[PDB]
């Protein structure tokens, strides 16, 4: 926590008026106290989202890279034919 | 490095930014009156040379804005003159491991 | 003007044909859903090439069903003629309106108004013809065309040509 | 029965990655729809029987993509460009990173 | 669909699809450079009949032999020998490749991928750009001007005398029947 | 990191450990008198009153003297102090318990009746068997990999705290007197402290941000309101409890304390 | 999800690339002509106008038609009309910035205020962040009031240099009400910025000039911020109900549309008439009002714009507005399927890991399960048992994709199964579940349980899972939340399992 | 961007996340009528059945891990140290 606040700068608050202010793309800030208001000045610039934060997902009902989601798995046809006796 | 007393002129202040590459910071007295970095809070900063840092990047696949960063004006910033760009190796003390880097770059 | 591009493409695949001779099936699905497409982006794909080394790499599981998914990269030879480009082929139909001249897999039609003048049209006439004071175009003889316009369509891509120019008509 | 940001935050917190996407999609909204490749929006003409697509004005009919987004979604983006905001939806990431 | 090597940052106005023609000016999909798939660049492929024929035949023929190493467990004349190559190794409602063979094998000018190999090594000392190349090696022509004209793209790119040469050897490789 | 790729923690933790395996175990290093200490650690093998009586290890008598494992036995001493210095340099307070991964007390208490050792009859461990495995001990418990300097060093660093309670605990004068293990039980005790250990490190996955934040609120809920214990000698008044967790967060000027 | 197959490709959204509407695109999107104000009654003929909500876009009485493109009301997203405003207007919430960026240029030649020239500039011009580059280049121009025309190089200060001219004086502005007002002075002079003239300024501010305030020379340039061409929301998003027939009750949003459909003609055909110079500003306030109160309608200039019955209204806006609303009330928490709920009470005869659930329940939640060699036999079972009895079934579902209602269907007990068909079945003992007691604030608040079907309707578990959810058997209800892949159940078995859960982090 | 076998830096452990995933996508495609690389000693859960593929070591999968900056690294099954 202590840490997320530091970093930045100084000292970022734990609100509305700081941490939902940052880097962080639209929508996940969107889900928060300002809504309506932020997605305006988002497509007034020109924002573009990385759909890389939970909330950005799940507002887009896509599975998140979160644990479970934190990795792609594969099929190695390769491993797949050793496989047989 | 000068080091004025009760203050300087607006005036003159603005003629440092006017000869590079030469480099020039300013104190106050009453700042330098006690050492800050000595604080039992303050743990050691370090200066990084431009390659002991195209380093840190590359072992962490760090891109320059992902480091946490410091203040152009932090205290100890200045105790060390940064400059936009350099960054730092704070090593504190750790209840968790005795020991723990952390870098910050300098915005 | 036929070609050989790279290309690759997706292939979702179900957990059933996950066996031992999987890469199998995807070759194979390959060239069901490939050989004899057509795009106006890349013409009509006619055949796939070294089908011993088509890459599969990995494929990746999807994430609420099993099914797989591999970009299979390859390469065919393709087709998609230009407005400019002068090919000659087999007549096949052909009318009161103009003749459709055969070029490789496409289809490139003649208006009876995009050819000479001297070139009038004979119907009373089996099979039906085009007669000049020395020429004579009927369904198998074979021209040459300029492509004067070509239209993509669904799995297709027709074009009208014409003979009117110098150098150009009938072999 | 409501599953809300707290039973949200919860699975997360867990790391169970689809028993959410589930709770929220394949087990609420979920529904399908068809974006532009080019205007990224919920423009394109679905005639899901000719197969024909087409988004004219971006005029497409070519690259069209489906995807898989809850209800409130569709709706949330079409209320925004209610309000003259456009939410463009790609597939393909171009800034890397 | 089936994407090709090459993604173009499409940025929302997309608008400037030039013309096509024989201003050598032909799709993006179709640039003398383009990308092959190791990730390096290389010249268009362009392919004259026959010299297409050839490079179909050779893919479908070893695609037969693959086709059952996993099993164990004259003109007129070619147009039948291949009938049978595609209702063995093709998919059947594939009209497209069929009707190419016949016209790719009817109007060919070379048999041997020997003589189709000099023709090559032939107008590959033009530097003419691939659908030159392409065109100059699967049409006929006497003249220049019969050249030059149905290949525009030519007019200044080789002297007249020259591109007669080059027509002059063409017929002489134009293989017989 | 967060959703951008900037890092809040170089270690979760500083440490790399997951909550779940953690407990209060002390670090006998720091506290007790430098008279002590020695009476514990120190293991002088020239000289009569601080050898290792050879009633405790088999190879007792034919080492009392030996001067290439004085060199051992030293190195080991120079670090356990080395250790005693940074601790107090860190604990000031003089607080030795900690929460540490490895519960190394019990890890022992079942090597010893795991394996029936009595303590009548010595041991068998060659003096050389102790301090050169504990040395590779260590040099297991990785927590970080990378196959160059700069993290191979910050690995030295998220394992230190660490060790030092391991040396603290395997200690060569300590191993033998205090509990009589075997070149066995020895041998085993390694084995699982780099597994409980390696176990014990985190799962790249694990949401910490929530978690870390779930467990802040959790608490945050259940603490009292507007108290103040100190009203009833006004002047010696201070902002404390929710109202004042709320003035952090906020990151508020005007405090009222 | 949403039925029937396309060729479409399926893919996941990557990127969110936030932009502002041009009214070409608008335009362009729309299939609308969107003329008339009312909604249907073709003179009373129940129908809908070729005027508002359906001159071809989605529907109602379903009815496929929805420009040919049918699969009517449920798989056919509305597609959006459009609606050509008489004479431009505001953007509710731009206004904010609208206003700024004048502040930040001149009108006239419209131009920045402080080229590379002013050093104090430059040092703002750099900083990259669109979204303080901005507020420190308007901190820098709010100042300036007079369109420099020259000014001292990098050189002597007595020479000038020229740059673009017109020093035209810049004015001061305040925001009242809706509109734009500035002041010129020697005793102001005070005039109304008409829109119109706005939006041109903004029209002729440069490329490079854009980009430098925080803006995008592709998807969102100021001049869009200016209204000129309204995107009407198709049906879907203001969706009627109706109460069988000849009974219609249609939403807010349609009204104000309306509203401002009607407020738009009543303007147009004034400039086309008796044109009373300054009496038609009169009703362009009107326009502006609605087509701003309609996306928003909590503003500081007071007039709510009730609905008649002193309703409020509903903005656009105000629906998506945190907690009950579009983003935190529909999307980050929705209600659910296959979810249950009552009171709970304690058993000392059940394991830790295991959650008593009553019949009842087990009866009315399904799993579906897929037809597989390693289950026909037993499944089948099920499904012959029907949907009363316990081990049951109640829906088995072909790869054709389409139900089958056990409870009813002549051929409930005919069927024979298939290799890949499924059979939503009755839970049954040990099926892995998601159990839970609010407020959920801890890992703890939601663990997965072994199902264990018995008797009575009250949800069981064992007392020493008591306070990880904090509960007490005095009528507390608590929820549950049935798996439904096998992925799924397989992430609540080993991960969210009251065991795994022992120790706290 | 792509990490050579060699260069590897990753845990060589199996992130619970990681098994389960596995696990559940396995089961999820066994119980998609996938083939099966193991002896059913007569297990008739997908599960049960992956859990045992999973003992055994005989499940066809790569986890690609993916580092914050893009690059990835390529685990398989067979490899992965399954302890927990
Ligand atoms: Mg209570
Ligand atoms: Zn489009
Ligand atoms: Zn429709
Ligand atoms: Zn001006």
């Amino acid at each position: 926590l202590v840490d997320v606040m530091t970093t930045q700068g100084g000292l970022t608050s734990v609100t509305r008026h700081g941490f939902n202010r940052s880097n962080t793309g639209a929508l996940m800030r969107c889900s928060f106290e300002e809504t309506v208001e932020i997605l305006f000045e988002a497509g007034a610039s020109a924002e573009l989202d990385d759909c890389r934060g939970v909330s950005e997902n799940v507002i887009l009902g896509q599975m998140a890279p979160i644990g479970t989601g934190a990795f792609d798995v594969m099929i190695d046809e390769e491993s797949l034919v050793k496989y047989m006796p | 490095i000068f080091v004025y007393q009760n203050n300087i002129t607006p005036s003159a202040m603005k003629l440092v930014p006017s000869i590079p590459p030469a480099t020039i910071e300013t104190f106050n007295e009453a700042a330098l009156v006690v050492n800050i970095t000595h604080h039992e809070l303050v743990p050691k900063h370090i200066r990084l040379s431009s390659d002991e840092k195209r380093e840190l990047l590359k072992r962490y696949r760090l891109k320059e804005s992902q480091l946490p960063r410091i203040q152009r004006a932090d205290p100890v910033a200045l105790y060390l003159g940064l400059k936009r760009g350099e960054v730092v190796k704070i090593i504190r003390k750790s209840e968790t491991s005795g020991r723990y880097a952390s870098y910050r770059i300098c915005m | 003007m036929f070609f050989i591009k790279d290309l690759s493409l997706n292939i979702t695949l179900h957990p059933s044909f996950f066996g031992p001779r999987m890469k199998q099936y995807l070759k194979t699905k390959l060239l069901e859903e490939v050989e004899g497409s057509c795009t106006g982006k890349f013409g009509y794909i006619l055949c796939v090439l070294d089908y011993d080394n088509i890459d599969i790499q990995r494929g990746r599981i999807l994430p609420t069903d099993g099914s797989a998914e591999f970009n299979v990269k390859y390469r065919a030879v393709v087709f998609k003629p230009f407005k400019g480009e002068v090919v000659d082929g087999t007549v096949v139909s052909c009318s009161q309106h103009g003749f459709e001249v055969q070029v490789g897999p496409m289809k490139v039609f003649v208006t009876k108004h995009l050819m000479p003048q001297d070139l009038t049209f004979n119907a009373g006439s089996n099979p039906p013809s085009y007669q000049s004071s020395e020429d004579v175009i009927t369904i198998k003889s074979r021209i040459r065309v300029k492509i004067e316009g070509c239209i993509s369509q669904v799995s297709s891509i027709h074009a009208i040509g014409s003979i009117k120019e110098d150098y150009l008509g009938a072999i | 029965l409501r599953f809300g940001e707290m039973e949200r935050d919860c699975m997360i917190a867990h790391g169970a990655a689809s028993f959410l996407k589930e709770r929220l999609m394949e087990a609420s909204d979920a529904f399908r729809v068809h974006i532009c490749g080019i205007c990224g929006l919920m423009t394109v003409i679905a005639k899901l029987n000719h197969n024909q697509f087409e988004c004219k004005g971006c005029d497409n009919k070519i690259d069209i993509y489906q995807i898989h987004i809850p209800y409130a979604a569709k709706l949330l983006f079409q209320e925004l460009m209610a309000m003259n905001i456009t939410p463009r939806l790609y597939t393909d990431r171009s800034r890397d990173f | 669909s089936t994407s090709t090597f090459q993604t173009r940052r499409r940025r929302l106005k997309k608008v400037e699809e030039e013309e096509n023609a024989a201003t050598l000016q032909l799709g993006q999909e179709f640039q003398l450079k383009q990308i092959n798939h190791q990730g390096e660049e290389e010249e268009l492929i362009a392919l004259n009949l026959s010299e297409a024929r050839l490079v179909i035949k050779e893919a479908l023929v070893e695609r037969r032999r693959a086709f059952k190493r996993s099993q164990k467990k004259t003109r007129e004349k070619e147009l039948e020998s291949i009938d049978v190559l595609l209702e063995q190794t093709t998919g059947g409602n594939n009209k497209d490749l069929k009707n190419t063979m016949q016209y790719l094998t009817n109007f060919s000018r070379f048999r041997d991928q020997e003589t189709v190999g000099a023709v090559i090594q032939l107008l590959k000392s033009t530097g003419l750009h691939p659908f030159e190349v392409a065109q100059l090696g699967s049409l006929a022509c006497d003249t220049a001007d019969e050249a030059k004209t149905l290949i525009p793209s030519l007019n200044n790119k080789i002297s007249d005398d020259e591109l007669e040469r080059i027509l002059k050897e063409l017929s002489n490789l134009e293989t017989l029947y | 990191r967060n959703s951008l790729g900037n890092v809040i923690q170089f270690i979760y933790g500083e440490d790399g450990m997951d909550a779940a395996h953690i407990e209060k175990q002390s670090l006998d290093t720091i506290g007790g008198s430098d008279a002590a200490f020695e009476k514990r650690y120190r293991v002088d093998l020239l000289n009569t009153d601080h050898t290792l009586d050879p009633s405790l290890l088999e190879s007792g008598s034919e080492i009392l003297g030996d001067l290439k494992l004085q060199v051992l036995l030293d190195e080991e001493y120079k670090q356990l102090v080395k250790d005693r210095k940074f601790l107090r340099e860190v604990f000031v307070d003089g607080e030795a318990n900690w929460p540490l991964p490895v519960n190394i007390r019990r890890i022992i208490q079942n090597a010893q009746q795991t394996f029936h050792i009595d303590h009548t009859k010595p041991s068998d461990l060659t003096i050389k068997d102790i301090v050169l495995g504990v040395k590779d001990l260590q040099e297991n418990l990785l927590v970080l990999r990378g196959k160059n300097e700069i993290i191979q060093n910050a690995q030295r660093d998220a394992v230190t705290l660490f060790c030092c309670l391991l040396r603290s605990r395997l200690a060569t004068r300590r191993v033998l007197q205090e509990y009589r293990l075997t070149k066995q039980a020895f041998d085993w005790v390694l084995s699982n402290i780099e597994a409980q250990f390696l176990r014990s490190v985190v799962h790249p996955g694990e949401m910490v941000g929530v978690l870390a934040a779930q467990s802040i609120g959790e608490p945050a809920t259940q603490m009292t309101l507007n108290t103040f214990h100190f009203a009833g000698v006004a002047s010696k008044k201070v902002t404390s409890g929710v109202p004042r967790l709320k003035e952090i967060l906020n990151v508020a000027k005007n405090m009222k304390t | 999800v949403g039925q029937q197959y396309s060729s479409a490709p399926l893919r996941t959204v990557k990127e969110v690339q936030f932009g502002l509407f041009s009214p070409e695109e608008v335009r362009a999107i729309s299939v609308a002509k969107i003329r008339f104000p009312e909604t249907m009654d073709e003179t009373q003929t129940r129908a809908k106008i070729g005027g508002l909500n359906d001159p071809r876009l989605g529907s109602i009485d379903r009815n496929l038609k929805c420009q040919t493109c049918q699969e009517g009301m449920n798989e056919c997203p509305g597609h959006f009309g459009h609606i050509d405003l008489a004479k431009p207007v505001f953007h509710v919430g731009f206004i904010a910035k609208i206003k700024k960026v004048c502040e930040c240029v001149c009108m006239h030649c419209g131009k920045l205020l402080l080229d590379e020239h002013n050093e104090l500039m430059r040092q703002a011009l750099a900083i990259k962040d669109s979204k303080k580059r901005f507020a420190a280049i308007w901190t820098l121009c709010k100042t300036k009031m007079v369109c420099e025309t020259d000014v001292p190089s990098e050189d002597d200060p007595t020479q000038l240099v020229s740059r673009g001219g017109c020093g035209n004086t810049q004015p001061t502005i305040r925001k009242d009400g809706l509109k734009l007002v500035g002041s010129w002075k020697d005793e102001p002079e005070l005039r109304v910025l008409s829109t119109e003239e706005i939006l041109n300024i903004f029209k002729h501010i440069s490329v490079k000039d854009f980009t430098s305030l925080g803006f995008n020379e592709v998807f969102s340039r100021p001049e869009w911020m200016i209204l000129t061409c309204l995107p009407v929301p198709p049906p879907p998003v203001r969706p009627s109900i109706s109460f069988n027939e000849s009974q219609r009750g249609e939403d807010d949003l349609t009204f104000k549309l309306a509203d401002i459909l009607k407020a738009n003609i009543s303007l147009e055909t004034l400039e086309h008439n008796g044109a009373p110079h300054h009496a038609i500003e009169e009703a362009e306030s009107l326009l502006q009002f609605h087509v701003a109160t309609y996306m928003d309608n909590d503003i500081a200039g007071q007039p709510q714009a009730l609905q008649k019955s002193g309703r409020p209204v509903k903005s656009i806006r105000a629906r998506l507005k945190g907690k009950e609303g579009r983003i935190r009330g529909n999307l980050m928490g929705k209600r659910v399927d296959f979810s249950a709920r009552t009171v709970i009470s304690g058993d000392p005869n059940l394991e830790l890991d295991q959650v008593g659930v009553p019949k009842s329940i087990a009866k009315t939640l399904t799993y579906p399960e897929v037809v597989t060699p390693y289950n026909i036999d037993r499944l089948t079972q099920l499904v012959r048992n029907g949907p009363n009895e316990h081990p049951g079934a109640k829906y088995v579902i072909r790869d054709s994709g389409d139900r089958i209602d056990l409870r009813y269907s002549k051929r409930a007990g005919d069927i024979q199964l298939q290799y890949g068909w499924k059979v939503e079945r009755h839970i049954m003992d040990n099926d892995p579940v998601l159990f839970n007691r609010q407020p959920s604030l801890h890992k703890m608040s939601m663990m997965a349980h072994r199902v264990k079907v018995i008797p009575y309707s009250t949800f069981r578990l064992n007392l020493s899972v008591t306070s990880p959810y904090n509960a007490d058997f005095d009528g507390d209800e608590m929820n549950l939340h049935v798996p439904q892949s096998e992925e799924t159940r397989a992430e609540l078995s080993q991960l969210c399992a009251v065991p795994l859960q022992i120790v706290s982090p | 961007k792509a990490i050579p076998k060699d260069q590897r830096a990753t845990t060589p452990y199996m992130t619970k996340y990681e098994r389960a995933r596995i696990l559940g996508t396995r089961a999820l495609q066994i119980s998609m009528n996938a083939p099966v690389f193991v002896d059913l000693e007569g297990e008739t859960d997908p599960l049960r059945i992956a859990m045992k593929e999973l003992a055994e070591k005989k499940i066809p999968l790569v986890i690609r891990r993916y580092l914050p900056d893009g690059s990835f690294e390529d685990w398989s099954v067979e490899e992965l140290i399954v302890d927990l």
